[PDB]
């Protein structure tokens, strides 16, 4: 088997470390990251939440507007649930495909109960006679984020 | 009993409330801008079809640029994102690819290892190892 | 990763000279990666209207 230009399949040799190195570098780089947390030295959070049908990126302090009515009364406390990401400076957090409830907390404040502007929808069609005109309005809810708080427990 | 239309006036301000900014005549004679103005609306409401694909689209360029980056492209990333059992929106990683790109680096290194895996494992012609990011878990 | 405004803005739309080297090279595959890079298509900012672009040096 001298080299030709073929022979020799075209891509970088692939190194994987073994299972065990990587059980052992994982228990303590979990461990590590773990101390962070327990530490106290994450500066601020960013999280990607599922909400009402959509995906999101979400900060404390921040705005998002959701396109359908939700039954809360306007000013209360709402939890999300379903998150996927959780990152900060130095480390971030990613469920499969989903986050465990215990690990992380985001909560919410419903502001705004609204009708949205009014979107113009119209059918044409050529010398067929035929229009339909229809205005739109869509119950809408904006929430400002409050929190993103993450419990030190990961093993 | 002859009876004439008093009104006509608010008929005709209503369709040229919708015309004001069209250019020459259009915003003005009562025609010109009535169809002018169904024309518009009839782009409106295509516009509100063709824009979740133009969103889209623009996403996944961004994403491309992104993945470009570190070296890996658009099909093998997404794939291999997926394979992981990690369900991102496109809008929600062209975000990640924007405003936190240590983030998405890692995805991009996560994607990668979960590849390289994936030849290894195919190649490798047995059924035994299970890479650590190629196990699939089930939720309880 | 805290910038003020301006320089933050400035940072992020720079335009950054890349230099190709030509010789022996099929001037399709070259014309491939030079377009890119000429339209900002490597930047994840990318946008049509944006006015962002490089310049592309082929020697
Ligand atoms: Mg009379
Ligand atoms: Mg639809």
């Amino acid at each position: 088997v001298p080299k030709t230009s073929l022979g020799s399949p075209p891509w970088p040799d692939i190194v994987l470390p073994d299972p065990v190195e990587e059980t052992r570098h994982h228990a303590e780089v979990v461990g590590q990251v773990n101390e962070l947390i327990a530490a106290g030295r994450y500066g601020r959070l960013f999280a990607v939440v599922h909400f009402a049908g959509h995906q999101w990126k979400v900060t404390a302090e921040d705005l998002i507007l959701i396109e359908n009515e939700l039954d809360v009364a306007c000013g209360e406390r709402i939890r999300l649930e379903k998150v996927l990401l959780v990152g900060a400076d130095n480390f971030t957090l990613l469920g499969k495909p989903l986050l465990g409830k215990e690990l992380v907390r985001v909560e919410a404040t419903v502001i705004e109960k609204t009708e949205s502007w009014p979107k113009i929808n119209m059918k044409f069609q050529k010398r067929k006679n035929y229009q339909r005109k229809r205005i739109t309005v869509n119950p809408q809810t904006v929430l400002r984020i409050n929190s993103i708080e993450i419990a030190p427990c990961l093993c | 009993l002859r009876s004439r239309v008093t009104d006509r006036y608010w008929r005709v301000q209503e369709v040229l409330k919708h015309a004001r900014h069209f250019r020459g005549r259009k915003n003005r004679c009562y025609r010109l801008a009535v169809r002018a103005v169904t024309r518009a609306f009839v782009k409106c409401t295509r516009a509100r079809r063709l824009k979740k694909r133009s969103l889209r689209t623009l996403w996944i360029n961004r994403i491309t640029a992104a993945s470009q980056e570190h070296g890996l492209k658009y099909p093998a990333f997404i794939i291999n994102l997926i394979k992981c059992q990690v369900e991102l929106n496109r809008k929600v990683l062209a975000d990640l690819a924007i405003y936190e790109p240590k983030t998405f680096k890692s995805l991009a290194a996560l994607a990668k290892r979960r590849r390289e895996e994936g030849f290894a494992a195919a190649l490798g012609d047995g059924k035994e190892p299970d890479g650590i990011f190629s196990r699939v878990v089930q939720h309880r | 990763s805290s910038f003020s405004k301006a320089p933050q803005q400035w940072a992020t739309f720079a335009r950054v000279w890349y230099l190709l080297d030509g010789k022996m090279q099929p001037p399709g595959k070259l014309a491939a990666m030079a377009s890119v890079k000429l339209q900002g298509l490597h930047k994840p900012v990318y946008h049509q209207l944006s006015d962002c672009g490089d310049h592309v040096v082929i020697m």
